[PDB]
């Protein structure tokens, strides 16, 4: 039916290739009139808001209000979640501020967003912590708001999650801090991962007051989410290079694909809703002056051209695109990961160490460590489907698997592993109580000279891409050359199997 | 060198009070050359336009404080949202003055929202200044308004962490319903009276007139309303003896005005003091550029203390709600509002005039009745619970043992099979044995009746993930015991680490350990030391009953891995289908519990257990949390200890063989 799609933008974005958004698309049109009105607005105030939507539902009876927004003010959303109260007219917030994320709607109004809500991002990010074994953790909550139902949702998925996590009590706080009572509760922190949730400003400070004492060690890590984390030009120094943020931002979905989506979502709820009932076109004549059939429980059921856009209860999406970012050594917010259906995927799935946060950080304290498959020693088994986590004894590790011979492309599948030299080296990071980094050789078997050119263990160790082999390795005169073996610890020969 | 004050306010004497009162603030504060303005606005009947004329006039007045002070609006939606979210757009502090919704709570939503007034949350904290003087641990919540409902269940577990106490029974729905009294009866058949009430005026009429026509309103029924429920139909509704609150001048607009004119005028004149001068720009034709002094101007709005007012000490908190707050606690005695406490901002002091309840005595009503019924659920254990069908109808066939002792049943209701077998087939039937009369003696020990029922399946109840936003469920006699269905699990159930993290557990009364089955080269297994077992195949076939507790032991041990992944292909529903496999010769080990094993091998002679004595535990009754069914109940079974009883229950099924 007859669509608004207003843009409020500071790049150039044209409106031409939107009064081309309607040629080609919607090619099986069930609505015998259906038209679009692109506009664009400079100004963000909501006198604007007030005046175009005044202009645009006395415009021929406009059902469908589209809108984007290039700036960083969250309430230009709830200004239209109060039109769409008023007006009954379902309304779709894009890009920005039309996007960001508010706590709870209401039943009067049809205003729904394209994002990502911080309980789907907090499970997204616990699905990380899991994915890592990285159970002995912290929270950190500030008086920033919306905190307590940030709290009661850890508190729930640790209640209704396999892992069982070791979660330190949480810092609370009451103002901007003292340094003297805040201060205790810093001091009870001696975990790795620190949980955060709190606004820019107050994350500058709470960032200067961790480098103050010291909380941005290599073994220290440190998760926020996307409210915190803004502008991408705006990225002031205090920030620790290898902050890990999780973002919708998805450069590689521009604006009019998404406004695409949004358009073939009100045509397939309003072709679907056409079908039930005949009288669909209702809407209000004019804003001067003193409903039943409603598209707000409607189009939960959706789907756009295999692209699963759900809506949920609240009023999001069900499965959106979230994007998993760190920030590197050049102070940039490096795209790293991007998020399927339920499930996780990981490009990156080497952990990278970040281990120099600052400049004056001399520490040399991982360990790169090889292994080779072998049955008695280093059973390697799947992951367990049930849980998606390795067992205590056993402990995760990577392996570069090919898909095929044609492209040396392949993955990292993470897999299981437990025996005799596992134990080895459990016991072995008990006693010293270092950091280790195992992972498999792809290479191939031990270890072969093939002109001055060795392969698997030795090709890792000799030419220093590791550090020590712990898996089981036979000892002759040139290993011994090439390498320093330690003392030996079981009595291995070889011997002649008959019947 | 000028200050601009906008209002929404209606009624001219009002309007005058209010240019009074500004034009009184000035005169304590010197000869400053500061100046004070005041814009106050109508209202038109409708929102929309109301909200253009009142942005954009104070947009052209460019004012520091907005007042919204209508209470008597004939629109129930109460809604001075728009302007508040106009001016959270520059960032100006609105301060409401007449609603008390939990949705102006949050400052996420509401960025430059204030208020004088708390909400009804914080009433409940009143409510547990009456858990402090009456000492009543047990409520059970109704809130309809899912607006408010998780703040108040916020609220509800913030109170309940000091004391580490649990709500009862809680609910959430959508208001408009009418059939809501079967979970009024679901909370009547709880042992507590605790009602607390969250609605608006219809709804708690609706229960109210429910509470009416059952009967709900009786002896012992504690009611606790606010003043939402006190109004309108739902007074003409109400039962006589009831307790309400009421606020303190909370409709009196006059003096609250001039508090808020104090408010604002000390705030301003703090605010004055200080450096970095900020003004809102003309934000309607080409200004969106933001008030840069937002957040400054709200720490300045945070540190604020005052204490001039008819009210008394008014104080913001972290969310700028209102501390040390007079209430009044009111009562309905015979259609009439009688007045019997007054509350300060952390006590509660009852006056002259006494308190007549709805049921007999001027005293507490202890509305905790512990139930009389236990509702006793069981699983089919084969030597313990004996299940036999009906003679003619409904009747049990008083037969005699060979000792003389005549066999006291008891009608139990059961399904017949599986649910893929059996679709709705639940009879009842004749239970006996060994636990029923363990119950008997309970019985005859402690003076209580109960009601015998039974599993729906044939599983003790494992720890599993629901299919739907990754929640941890329980099933089986947990699942029934922990849904409010159940009472007491009369079960030999077995004590591991993980249930009594979740329950409470009483004493053992067996204490036993675990054997194989097996049926009569090695014909023997002599336990789990056994290497072929340690890697298996295919011909040693030996399993368990499927979601049992013998599993999440072994899940435990993370030294026999191979053992978990072998009989998981060969977990069977019950433990006599165990039974009718290994005597078919097709299994060949089963860990099981010792004496029933022995009692099996009394019965059947082929059926031979193994030497070894392995997980020398106990075996006592499913209980709930602290409870008073727990000291006394222990005491009995101490009691059947110490006794022959034990030695009684021996020589009817123990220690008689064939």
């Amino acid at each position: 039916l007859n669509i608004a799609v207003l843009l409020g933008h500071s790049h150039d974005v044209t409106e031409r290739e939107l009064r081309n958004l309607w040629g080609p698309e919607q090619a099986t049109g069930l609505p015998l009139d259906v038209n679009v009105v692109a506009l664009l607005m400079n100004r963000t105030d909501p006198k604007s808001l007030i005046t175009h939507v005044c202009d645009l539902m006395s415009g021929a009876r406009i059902h469908g209000l589209v809108f984007g927004d290039d700036t960083d003010q969250e309430a230009v959303a709830q200004m239209l979640d109060f039109i769409s109260s008023q007006t009954f007219i379902p309304i779709l917030g894009i890009h920005g501020g039309a996007s960001m994320i508010m706590a709870d709607k209401d039943p009067t109004s049809t205003f729904f967003q394209f994002g990502a809500s911080i309980q789907q991002q907090a499970t997204v990010m616990l699905k990380i912590m899991q994915d890592y074994d990285w159970h002995v953790f912290s929270l950190v909550t500030t008086i920033f708001p919306g905190y307590r139902d940030f709290i009661s949702f850890i508190k729930t998925t640790v209640d209704n999650s396999f892992v069982g996590w070791d979660m330190q009590n949480v810092i609370t706080l009451d103002t901007s801090f003292e340094d003297a009572k805040t201060q205790v509760q810093l001091k009870k922190i001696h975990s790795s991962v620190i949980l955060l949730y709190c606004s820019k400003d107050e994350a500058v400070l709470i960032l200067s007051e961790a480098r103050s004492l010291g909380l941005t060690g290599y073994d220290f890590f440190w998760i926020v989410p996307s409210l915190v984390s803004g502008n991408t030009e705006l990225i002031p120094k205090e920030f620790p290079s290898g902050l890990i943020s999780v973002s919708y931002d998805d450069w590689d979905y521009s604006l009019e694909a998404r406004v695409r989506d949004g358009l073939g979502i009100l045509t397939t709820a309003a072709s679907s809703m056409l079908e039930k009932f005949s009288y669909i076109p209702e809407a209000k004549a004019s804003c001067y002056g003193q409903p039943l059939h409603t598209l707000h429980q409607f189009m939960v059921n959706v789907t756009w051209d295999g692209k699963d856009l759900s809506f949920t209860e609240e009023g999001y999406q069900v499965h959106p695109r979230l994007v998993v970012i760190v920030l590197n050594k050049d102070r940039e917010w490096e795209k790293v990961g991007k998020w399927e259906n339920q499930t996780l995927s990981l490009r990156h799935a080497v952990w990278p160490r970040y281990k120099s946060f600052s400049d004056c950080e001399p520490d040399d304290n991982h360990l790169s460590i090889v292994t080779l498959e072998e049955a008695p020693f280093v059973i390697v088994e799947d992951i367990d489907p049930l849980t998606e986590t390795c067992v205590r004894n056993t402990v995760p590790c990577r392996k570069f698997v090919k898909i095929n011979n044609s492209t040396n492309e392949g993955m990292n599948v993470k897999k299981c592993c437990k025996g005799f030299c596992i134990d080895i080296l459990k016991k072995l990071s008990r006693t010293v109580k270092f950091t280790y980094d195992l992972y498999l050789v792809t290479n191939g078997k031990h270890g072969k000279k093939v002109n001055n050119v060795w392969n698997g263990m030795i090709g890792e160790v000799v030419y220093q891409r590791a550090v020590m082999a712990v898996g089981s390795l036979t000892i002759n005169e040139e290993r011994s050359e090439v390498v320093d073996f330690s003392v030996p610890f079981v009595e291995t020969g070889i011997s002649v199997m008959v019947s | 060198k000028i200050v601009n004050i906008g209002a929404v306010l209606s009624t001219r004497k009002h309007e005058q009070m209010f240019r009074e009162a500004v034009n009184q603030a000035n005169k304590r504060h010197g000869s400053w050359k500061i100046q004070l303005n005041a814009t106050s606005v109508t209202h038109k009947p409708n929102a929309i336009q109301m909200a253009l004329s009142v942005c954009e006039d104070l947009i052209s007045s460019q004012v520091y404080a907005i007042l919204v002070s209508h209470p008597p609006t004939p629109n129930d939606h109460f809604t001075p949202t728009p302007v508040s979210y106009t001016a959270g757009f520059y960032r100006i502090p609105v301060l409401g003055l007449t609603t008390r919704m939990s949705i102006y709570s949050d400052k996420s939503i509401h960025l430059s929202f204030l208020r004088t007034v708390p909400p009804y949350s914080h009433q409940s904290s009143v409510w547990f200044e009456m858990m402090r003087v009456y000492n009543w641990n047990h409520i059970i919540l109704l809130v309809s308004d899912d607006h408010e409902g998780r703040a108040a269940q916020k609220r509800l577990e913030t109170l309940l962490e000091e004391r580490e106490s649990k709500a009862e029974k809680v609910l959430q729905f959508d208001p408009g319903t009418k059939n809501v009294t079967a979970l009024l009866m679901e909370a009547r058949e709880l042992e507590a009276r605790v009602i607390i009430l969250s609605a608006s005026e219809d709804d708690a009429a609706t229960v109210y007139r429910a509470a009416a026509m059952l009967n709900m309103t009786g002896s012992g029924y504690v009611w606790l309303v606010g003043e939402r429920e006190i109004s309108g139909n739902a007074l003409r509704y109400a039962p006589d003896g009831i307790i309400g609150l009421q606020l303190i001048n909370g409709k009196n607009e006059s003096a609250h005005i001039s508090d808020a004119v104090g408010v604002v005028a000390q705030a301003v004149h703090e605010l004055l003091e200080k450096e970095n001068i900020t003004d809102p720009p003309r934000g309607c034709v080409g200004n969106t550029n933001i008030w840069k002094t937002g957040p400054l101007f709200k720490r300045v709005l945070m540190s604020s203390k005052y204490a001039d007012g008819v009210t008394g000490r008014v104080e913001f908190n972290e969310d700028g709600d209102r501390k040390f707050a007079n209430y009044s606690i009111m009562n309905l005695q015979n259609r009439k509002l009688v007045q019997v406490g007054i509350y300060n901002g952390t006590h509660v002091i009852p006056n002259d005039r006494k308190i007549i309840w709805p049921g007999g005595e001027t005293e507490k009503p202890r509305g905790y009745q512990m139930s009389t019924r236990l509702k006793i659920v069981t699983i089919h254990q084969e030597p313990f619970v004996y299940v036999k069908p009906t003679m003619s109808d409904g009747t049990c066939k008083e037969e005699f043992t060979v000792n003389g002792d005549p066999v006291k049943k008891v009608i139990c209701t059961g399904p017949n099979d599986t649910s893929p077998g059996s679709p709705r087939h639940t009879v009842p039937q004749c239970c006996y044995g060994f636990c029923i009369d363990l119950l008997i003696k309970l019985a005859r020990t402690m003076n209580f009746t109960y009601e015998v029922h039974l599993v729906a399946d044939g599983k003790f109840g494992t720890q599993e993930r629901v299919n739907n936003s990754n929640k941890k469920e329980w099933n089986g006699m947990m699942g029934e015991l922990l849904s409010g269905q159940a009472d007491m699990i009369v079960a030999p159930l077995t004590i591991n680490n993980e249930r009594a993290q979740y329950i409470e557990f009483s004493k053992p009364f067996k204490y036993q350990g675990l054997t194989i089955l097996v049926k009569k080269p090695e014909e023997r297994i002599t336990g789990i030391n056994d290497p072929r077992l340690r890697n298996p195949s295919d011909k040693f076939i030996y399993a368990t009953v499927k979601q049992s507790s013998v599993d999440i032991y072994f899940r435990r041990q993370v030294e026999l891995s191979t053992m978990y992944r072998h009989m998981e292909k060969h977990n069977y529903e019950s433990a006599a289908e165990a039974i009718q496999a290994v005597r078919d010769n097709k299994l060949h080990a089963f860990i099981w519990d010792s004496a029933v094993l022995e009692f099996e091998a009394s019965q059947k002679c082929d059926l031979v257990t193994t030497g070894e004595l392995f997980f020398r535990s106990g075996f006592g009754i499913g209980m709930r949390k602290d409870s008073p069914w727990k000291q006394n109940v222990s005491l009995s079974i101490l009691k059947s200890h110490e006794n022959g009883f034990m030695e009684d229950l021996d020589k009817t099924w123990v220690r008689y063989q064939e």
